[PDB]
């Protein structure tokens, strides 16, 4: 029973790794696209100027 | 060897002196005011100084 | 204005409005420009074609003298509006406001508590801070803030307190409702600047940041009024591998940019450390000033015209961008060291003042000495 | 966990570099604004002088 309890924390850490690796990344793409759109908007002002 | 050495010395002195004359000419030619309107600006400015 | 009637005559000569070619040709004959020079010939042709298209409301490609006169009328009314936008009227001297109290010593500092209207003036070598009216210079109380010279007097709205920092190593928060010192806090060092930072985020507690001679920003929560942390500064004792972030001179000022959550610290070393107030770590170090930077303002007239404005030992004010490291603009014409740069809220007017009473009011849309 | 560790990575450097490009293009925007402003005044100045 103690061994099962000890390996329960191992399983919990494993699920933690699973979720962390499954985590957003997409959230980090979106900032990239926002910055690209701002870059493109800045390019238009540059060309007009 | 001494004649040849003085000869490249003459080459380098002549080219350096020509670069010198060009550098004083550039220094004088940089009289342009700024920007932009360079001479006419102070010409009209010189008009008011008048 | 001499050729106005001649242009009218030539335009009426068309009888059905001048098309692009006749329109441009008439203004080319009449204009005080270089018809024979291809550069301005083509540039004026393009400008007049743009004018023609703008006048083109019917879309038929004909600009009648009626339309041209209407456009001239609109431009005349706009000129009537004698700014061409956002009239920045000159700051005239206040004919109605002047000092009244007998300042026994020279004015050291003046912090205008807009929330309280308490224009607390800390007198040089005077142990009392005289709080006047920013609108009438009317001193409320001459109350002994501390035991020695007072460096800064900032309003903590979070506790309705006027915090005064003194060289006696003390900070006295006085309840503005009664101008009595609510809390006296001792500090290991004297803080030269002391600014209440209430960052925009709702969850960030308000921090009275005090920049002392050590260049370390001591952070006092406006509730307990006590130190709880120290920001990076020139600390040779802490000799380790940490990168040199901060300033090598005493903190002159602390600028809480709540919009960007940035604690800006300007040092005598000419550095302007932008510290991430969320982490108080350096987000950046603006540089380009020749000597110690003393005053910082944040011209927020427009999001596309946002400009930090820094002044100090330098006789000119540097414009800075949070992204763009290089100084955006430099206000010229100043004859002496600039006391600081102010960015009037709600207006594009930035005031830069020299030590000799010379003030330049600039339009951030152009940063010109309006 | 092993498959997801093989999976997860990236895009922080991309966010930062895109912010950098925004910065550079704003720099150029203001540079060209200043150049255009410098050239605008000369037009009216030269019309007035003519």
């Amino acid at each position: 029973k103690e061994q099962k309890q000890e390996y329960e924390r191992q399983k919990e850490k494993l699920k933690i790794q699973n979720q962390e690796l499954r985590d957003k990344i997409d959230g980090q793409k979106k900032i990239i696209l926002e910055r690209d759109r701002t870059i493109g908007e800045k390019e238009k002002i540059i060309y007009n100027l | 060897q001494k004649s040849k050495e003085l000869q490249e010395l003459r080459l380098q002195i002549l080219r350096l002196r020509n670069a010198y004359v060009k550098n004083q000419k550039i220094l004088k030619k940089k009289e342009e005011l700024a920007e932009g309107l360079h001479l006419i600006d102070f010409e009209q400015l010189k008009i008011e100084n008048q | 204005q001499k050729k106005m009637y001649i242009i009218e005559k030539q335009f009426d000569q068309s009888g059905k409005g001048l098309k692009i070619d006749e329109f441009v040709r008439v203004m080319l004959t009449h204009l005080d420009f270089d018809k024979s020079d291809v550069q301005k010939e083509d540039q004026i042709t393009l400008a007049l074609i743009d004018l023609f298209k703008e006048i083109d409301v019917n879309g038929d490609g004909t600009m009648e003298w009626e339309e041209f006169s209407d456009h001239i009328i609109s431009l005349g009314l706009l000129r009537n509006d004698r700014s061409f936008k956002n009239v920045i009227k000159n700051y005239f001297p206040s004919e109605h406001i002047k000092d009244n109290q007998k300042h026994e010593t020279p004015i050291e500092k003046i912090v205008y508590f807009d929330k309280l209207k308490y224009l607390v003036v800390l007198e040089k070598d005077s142990t009392r801070f005289k709080v006047y009216n920013a609108n009438t210079a009317e001193l409320y109380y001459e109350v002994n803030a501390h035991k020695c010279a007072v460096l800064d007097a900032e309003y903590i709205p979070d506790q309705n307190l006027i915090a005064t920092s003194s060289n006696d190593l003390t900070i006295n928060f006085w309840d503005s409702s009664f101008f009595i010192p609510k809390q006296i806090v001792s500090v290991p060092e004297i803080q030269l600047c002391m600014r209440y930072a209430k960052w925009s985020t709702q969850s960030q507690p308000t921090y009275l940041y005090t920049g002392g001679s050590d260049s370390i920003i001591h952070i006092y929560d406006t509730k307990t009024l006590k130190e709880k942390g120290t920001i990076g500064g020139w600390n040779p004792f802490f000799k380790r591998d940490s990168q040199q972030y901060g300033h090598a001179s005493p903190i002159g000022d602390i600028l809480p940019i709540n919009i960007q959550t940035t604690l800006v610290t300007a040092g005598l070393d000419a550095n302007i450390c932008l510290w991430d107030a969320a982490t108080h770590l350096p987000k950046k170090e603006l540089r380009g000033h020749e000597k110690g930077v003393y005053s910082l303002d944040w011209s927020d007239f427009s999001p596309m015209n946002q400009c930090l404005l820094s002044a100090g030992l330098d006789h000119e004010a540097f414009v800075w961008n949070t992204y763009v490291k290089e100084k955006i603009f430099l206000l010229r014409g100043h004859n002496h060291p600039l006391i600081g740069v102010k960015c009037l809220p709600g207006t594009p007017q930035v005031i830069t003042a020299d030590i000799n009473g010379m003030v330049k009011v600039w339009d951030v849309r152009n940063f010109l000495c309006m | 966990n092993k498959m997801l560790q093989k999976e997860k990575e990236s895009h922080a450097k991309e966010i930062d570099e895109r912010e950098k490009t925004i910065r550079d293009k704003g720099r150029r925007i203001y540079e060209l604004k200043k150049k255009t402003q410098e050239l605008e005044k000369f037009k009216f100045v030269l019309d007035y002088k003519i």
